[PDB]
């Protein structure tokens, strides 16, 4: 593996990330009698086991399979939500969210605005496996968040761990705006830690500083947070460099203030993500930070991203923005 | 004898392709002839006088409003308009067969359904003018109506997107034990979109109480139906998805009513979808941006839903020329009163461009709103400010 | 008498919904029984011995390759695999009825069509291994085969996208006066996508020489057809679009051949689409990532296409146990020879991650390629370099 | 109007922008017997008259209407192009391109890469009306280019005038990669100038400096080029400030070198576009320029963009990044 995972609220149990998602969905159906979960192959527990046991517990009318049609899954979910009921739609891989792009962008995101708040689909959440998995190639590896970041009216949220995933998913489910929640699939079984059994929330539009530091700010989300945590360790050890490590968590609306506050302190910023460089979300963070922290910047902001190609099968190890690529970019930024 | 999971069928030992029946398609259900005469007494709904008068008055008040608003657009007073000419019977015949609280999703050419549900003239005109009375806050193009109180979901321009949405709202109603049906209107061009195949199939497999109502008016802008499909219209598609289907004369308000009323009764009882294809003809231009003579009446003069209904009223002794003349004057006056009021109202405060993007206003969007306010403070003489509230 | 542009039909004076016939659906065309016996002599294609032996050998060489590659995946030697078990008759029966140069679009479970067209074992295995011999340059997941020389368009994972693409390639062939047909294979789950409705309707209205071939194998991963649709399968959808349609026993190579051969003849002559739904059963897991016992044989033991074909060969005196034993050994040897070669080949140069994104390489993408090269110069000990060419 | 349009190759005639598109399409069908043009309502000449006369000239098999289904129009066009024939698809408003987003992003863009160049759809061009029009509201005003900019394998091109549109459209048609050509519809009748009758090309991935200047670089595309040309005039007059005015022309792959060369000279950059700020293409230009020209930048890079809302009907005059908004941002950047 290219990463290493490392691990107030009542009793906890050790959960991997798929189990934390099941736990969030179970808590939601238990407390909200209107909530349903639907999509391809969810009834038997899903292709990644995220819905195991829920149809038996809550009933076939609340956890059910749809026909194989993503534009329909999202349009159907908007309509459930227009009536006020919680609709938790699954899209089987984020790579297959594109047939539903018109329903997300032209419809879900715009529903409240265009009606003057006469109608809305706030009670819709779309959850989808995301990011690279070692051998997923072009259509089981994608990270589509920058496509959605350019659409006002939706929220886009990505967790880095089991504890984070349950708390952020419950916040998505309960938020009054249509939300896309992307689950890093390479963590579904790998990442396991203590997770509260009872429901809890983590706020949206709020980054988390997971390690304080004074020389450079590193920003990432999803599995790539674990990559930059290791990069921070490598920098301390090899270079005597103190890195502030930040998980962005929500892509939009994003926490501009936490990132700028960090860069005002450190003077230096590196952003990293698996998605391609050009048009990726690091470009929005980099310009904004340049706009707000111009006087504090000691070096150009660095973006260490996937290359501008489709996601390859056999060349995956050469494609991803791994710890060596991030480390080397950091070293040059420190030397600048 | 065949054992396959995907179909229930017998074997056949000879090779035979299944041919579509397109020359002799699904017949067109009719109740009254073009002279307003009931053809088959067993099919007469015998609707009471006051209700048949409401069908008629709704159609003609809509027609009065269409003529005035089309003119207003031609003068540059509103930015866009779409008329309902020729299709007024499909709207009122169907809306009269619904429960008041049945949820409606539409396309853009179904304003008679709102008129039947007593949507105020002031609110049709507020939306077309984008004025302070518009509950849509001036944000959408004209004719993009919506009303939460009358269960009419806001119209949006992207075609067919409401089809799978309507199915989800119907699934939710089933769960809620609502005793409510959802109706979803769309045209024959919209039915070519992938979202129509999504909604039809989901409504059948998830067993939803929904009526799909297709207005087949022969054209989608410039495209005749011969370039839209090659099967027997939209009605012949329903059975393929396992949907009970019917084709009606959309210029016959009673055929439309009967089919809608029976579809509603069975959809709610049985949790199953129904499809009605109402055959009609688009008398108007597609919109104010279209000059339809560039690509194409008997229909206006010889088969019009309003004329057919007027002949029926006369046959019962329920209308006459004196009444016709009085109502034409009163309807013009009512429409002109609302029109004048709408034109004199200001537009909403420009701050409303920023609300309702999300339920709350994110701090970075508030920053943008503040930036506009600062901007107008310095440069406002360059903006049409005296037309906007506050 | 009705005058409406959108349909050709008579009036009806009584209200009658059209009901789908789902319990008695479109019958399943059969030629030979489960014991390899011809049921109706008038339907026997009387294919010559060498061709029937090629159908049989193709199916069993595919089956041999599937068993070995599935095992290779379980051991971690390739990253993914999908078998063809139970569906081998649909592939070879149809491919044998095509012209060699007819263009094929598929889904991922049609490898027998390439095997029939003599695609080398070395190239199936190069693609699954991502090695230097793969003309796909190691870029896609295993089983995403393509061959320009044998007119088999590269497979892609997104379901149904090839359906409207196949229709466009058929329109182009019509224009070119090609005397060629396009065939487009997809499963019954894929047929629920909006792109299937797009392709079916376009092929009918633009009059394209295309066969739509649906493998209905009862499941789409875990989803049974009862949750996929509620009409009479996929065949009953065709006539709604004006497409000539047929349902066949997909475990009968001769029924599949006859239907494909006649559809090809008429599609090319008439420039009209045909739809064949081949009823079959997915004997394998969906893929190496699926354990199908989590959601569900008679089929493997009592209705298998390979067994049925083997019984036919015996009846003609065209096969025996000695031949069976010899071919099983020879096919295992051929597959094992290619397997060993594939495992020993290196993977392609990592520079190939950057080519063919555009035809040319844009200067900013070259800059990225150079950046990788610099990176590997310093940090290459941390990468699996000794496995990659150059 | 919010803008003012201002106006080697053989004979020219005065053409507006819809006529220049017809002229490009006519020249293409004349010299390439494989070329076809298809989409909704193109046969009678199109809703914006871009195909008037072409079906009569070239035949009903070459200029034809499709059913109303954009996912089908694009998938059909890819398939024509897979056979080697030129496919010129129309999408009726750019706002309705989203149903075809999966066919563009997962299929057209990836077709050559994923096949190892065994198959391609290089001979596909998709042309679509684009940008604001005074009263188009949410679904007849959109500028979707930043959605596509994050997809390696497609090219995205936007002209500012009739002369530019014909030369860039012919380059799109003839380029061996799938191209999206967005036609600013507010210029279809407004902008008229001399246009060569015979075919000519303008290169893709090449910005044009339309006015040299020494104090600030301004970058835009489409109608907004005319806005920043006026802003340059306002700055010279009111502030004694010399602006270099650049039309980017191609969104991807974009001309990084021309923009950086300009900013190295001027020290200051303002980018403007109608599309929403967040995730818009100005963010890619701003970070890249910061990365390459860090030492030359005298002030933060400015982005003057549409607000992060859907595109409104009655509030259009307050929404767009007009000359006063750009001018004011420039004035502050000069004062910095
Ligand atoms: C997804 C998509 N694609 C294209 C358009 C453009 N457009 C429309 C479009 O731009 C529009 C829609 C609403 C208001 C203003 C403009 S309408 C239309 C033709 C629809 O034909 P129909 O379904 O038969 O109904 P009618 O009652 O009018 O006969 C088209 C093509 C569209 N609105 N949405
Ligand atoms: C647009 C989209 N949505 C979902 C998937 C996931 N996926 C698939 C997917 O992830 C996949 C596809 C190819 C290789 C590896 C993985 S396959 C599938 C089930 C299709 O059922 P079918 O059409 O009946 O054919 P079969 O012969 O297998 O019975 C699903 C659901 C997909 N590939 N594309
Ligand atoms: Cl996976
Ligand atoms: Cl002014
Ligand atoms: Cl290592
Ligand atoms: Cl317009
Ligand atoms: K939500
Ligand atoms: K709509
Ligand atoms: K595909
Ligand atoms: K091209
Ligand atoms: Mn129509
Ligand atoms: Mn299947």
């Amino acid at each position: 593996a290219h990463f290493t995972f490392q691990p107030e609220y009542g009793q906890t149990q050790k959960m991997n990330l798929f189990q934390s998602v099941t736990s969030a969905l179970d808590n939601s159906l238990a407390k909200d009698p209107t909530a349903v979960i639907f999509g391809e192959d969810v009834a038997f527990g899903g292709v990644f086991r995220c819905t195991v046991g829920l149809r038996d517990k809550y009933g076939k009318d609340r956890v059910f399979n749809t026909p194989l049609c993503e534009q329909g899954i999202v349009g159907f979910g908007i309509g459930i939500a227009v009536t006020g009921a919680t609709a938790i739609a699954e899209i089987q891989f984020a790579d297959y969210i594109f047939p539903a792009f018109d329903q997300i962008v032209n419809e879900a995101a715009k529903y409240r605005y265009r009606s003057g708040d006469l109608f809305n689909c706030g009670s819709l959440t779309i959850r989808s496996p995301w990011g690279c998995v070692g051998h997923g190639a072009l259509y089981h590896s994608q990270s589509p968040e920058a496509f959605f970041a350019h659409c006002p009216g939706i929220k886009v949220v990505i967790p880095r761990s089991p504890f984070q995933a349950k708390g952020l998913l419950l916040s998505c489910i309960e938020d009054k705006n249509p939300c896309i929640f992307f689950e890093p699939k390479i963590l579904y079984r790998a990442a396991a830690e203590e997770v509260p059994i009872e429901p809890y929330n983590i706020p949206l539009s709020q980054a988390e500083v997971i390690q304080e530091g004074s020389d450079v700010t590193l920003v990432a989300w999803g599995t790539q947070v674990h990559v930059i945590r290791e990069v921070a360790s490598m920098a301390k050890e090899k270079l005597g460099v103190s890195c502030e490590v930040i998980d962005l968590r929500t892509i939009i609306p994003w926490d501009v203030d936490t990132i700028c506050k960090s860069v005002i302190k450190t003077g230096r910023l590196l952003i990293s993500h698996e998605a391609p460089l050009t048009g990726g979300f690091a470009s929005e963070i980099s310009s904004t930070v340049q706009e707000e922290c111009f006087l504090n910047l000691e070096a150009p902001i660095s973006r260490v991203c996937g290359y501008d190609t489709p996601f390859p099968h056999i060349f995956e190890p050469f494609y991803i923005p791994d710890k060596w690529k991030c480390y080397d970019a950091l070293r040059k930024m420190i030397n600048y | 004898k065949p054992q396959f999971p995907g179909a229930s069928a017998e074997f056949i030992d000879k090779l035979e392709f299944i041919q579509p029946n397109v020359i002799s398609g699904i017949p067109i259900y009719r109740v009254m002839d073009r002279q307003g005469q009931i053809i088959n007494p067993s099919e007469d709904p015998h609707l009471p006088k006051e209700k048949v008068l409401k069908l008629y008055k709704s159609m003609t008040l809509l027609n009065t409003m269409d003529r005035i608003l089309y003119e207003s657009q031609r003068q540059g007073r509103i930015s866009f308009y779409m008329t309902n000419y020729g299709e007024e019977g499909t709207h009122v015949g169907s809306a009269a067969a619904l429960d008041n609280t049945d949820l409606v999703f539409g396309q853009y050419r179904e304003a008679g359904v709102l008129m039947y549900r007593d949507y105020p003239l002031e609110l049709f005109m507020a939306q077309c003018y984008g004025n302070i009375s518009d509950l849509g806050k001036g944000r959408q193009m004209p004719v993009h109506y919506g009303c939460k109180e009358r269960h009419f979901v806001t119209i949006s321009s992207p075609l067919a997107t409401q089809i799978p949405q309507a199915v989800g709202a119907a699934y939710a109603a089933k769960r809620a034990n609502a005793n409510r049906v959802v109706i979803c209107y769309f045209g024959e061009g919209a039915a070519s979109e992938g979202d129509a195949h999504a909604g039809f199939n989901f409504a059948a497999t998830l067993e939803c109480p929904i009526i799909f109502f297709c207005r087949n008016n022969g054209y989608a802008i410039s495209t005749p139906t011969s370039e839209q499909y090659r099967g027997d219209g939209i009605a012949a598609r329903g059975p393929g998805y396992g949907i009970m289907s019917i084709r009606v004369d959309g210029n016959d308000v009673f055929a439309v009513y009967n089919a809608t009323k029976e579809a509603r009764r069975r959809a709610v009882a049985e949790n199953q979808p129904f499809l009605i294809e109402a055959m009609t003809y688009r008398i108007g231009h597609h919109s104010t941006s279209d000059d339809s003579s560039a690509y194409r009446n008997y229909w206006d003069k010889q088969d019009h839903p309003i004329s057919r209904l007027r002949h029926y009223l006369l046959s019962q002794g329920w209308w006459d020329e004196e009444q016709e003349k009085a109502w034409r004057k009163q309807s013009r006056r009512k429409v002109m009163e609302a029109f004048e009021q709408a034109e004199r109202k200001p537009k909403p405060n420009p701050n409303l461009l920023f609300s309702d993007v999300y339920q709350e206003m994110p701090a970075q969007l508030r920053k943008q709103q503040e930036s506009l306010a600062r901007h107008l403070q310095t440069y406002g003489e360059h903006y049409p400010l005296d037309h906007f509230d506050k």
